[PDB]
């Protein structure tokens, strides 16, 4: 199922995956028609008992289902103008695995979220933590360029 | 048996202030212990609502000290481990 839903949240089936886990728990969760929500509901049925072993198990897909759905919910709702509800979800993102690289990325998301509201002081925190955690900090000094556009701040940009 | 806490000051060292208290006395017997009173016997004292006997095993107890450091990941399975693997309250 775990493998399944990937190549379904690979591929943008996102209403056959909903489907699948509809399904698998109990179709009385019908309406729950929110993925993070189900994915979570979703329970891996044993600790994988005493069986052949595997290179991943239920749990150790579960945990990057979460985390990959959340970041692309995140991204869609920014682009498409809610850097509101974003937030819940870039909160999730953090809140079960989250590499470093996809760390620096939901930083750099949560700085775009709030320089788009108009909360300069917040975005700067998320885009510092960027700047420390990643190896690749073109993304974060991009935003940072946009945000002292926003402003006027010109020198600062420039030298951003 | 009876009971002494012996405070001393560390700063001075003239070695000045050595003060004590005598903080009480501790009666006991066979009939107090037959009738249970201050032992901890194991499950059916699971409810710790006299937090002395959350004390007595934090003072009686093995204690063992650690930091957890993942460098290329964060760090959360503890809270399921804990509350779902282990089941604590």
């Amino acid at each position: 199922v775990g493998l399944q839903a990937a190549l379904w949240l690979s591929a943008d089936r996102l209403g056959d995956l909903a489907l699948l886990l509809e399904t698998l728990n109990g179709s009385q969760s019908g309406a729950s028609k929110d993925l993070l929500l189900l994915l979570k509901t979703w329970s891996p049925p044993a600790e994988e008992l005493d069986a052949p072993l595997t290179l991943q198990d239920a749990q150790g897909l579960k945990d990057v289902l979460l985390t990959a759905f959340a970041y692309r919910q995140g991204l869609q709702e920014l682009i498409t103008g809610n850097p509101d509800k974003a937030l819940s979800s870039l909160h999730e993102a953090a809140s079960g695995l989250c590499p470093r690289p996809v760390l620096v990325q939901v930083y750099t998301a949560l700085g775009s979220c709030h320089r788009k509201m108009g909360n300069p002081q917040r975005a700067l925190l998320y885009l510092v933590a960027a700047l420390k955690e990643g190896s690749a900090w073109g993304p974060p000094l991009l935003e940072a360029s946009r945000l002292y556009q926003q402003l006027g701040d010109t020198t600062a940009e420039l030298e951003s | 048996c009876t009971v002494l806490l012996q405070i001393m000051e560390r700063e001075s060292g003239n070695c000045p202030k050595d003060r004590y208290v005598v903080c009480g006395r501790v009666f006991l017997s066979l009939e107090d212990l037959s009738t249970g009173k201050y032992l901890l016997t194991f499950p059916k004292k699971k409810p710790i609502e006299h937090m002395e006997d959350l004390f007595a095993l934090l003072a009686a107890f093995h204690k063992s000290c650690f930091q957890i450091t993942s460098p290329g990941y964060a760090l959360n399975s503890m809270k399921v481990w804990l509350l779902e693997h282990m089941k604590c309250e």
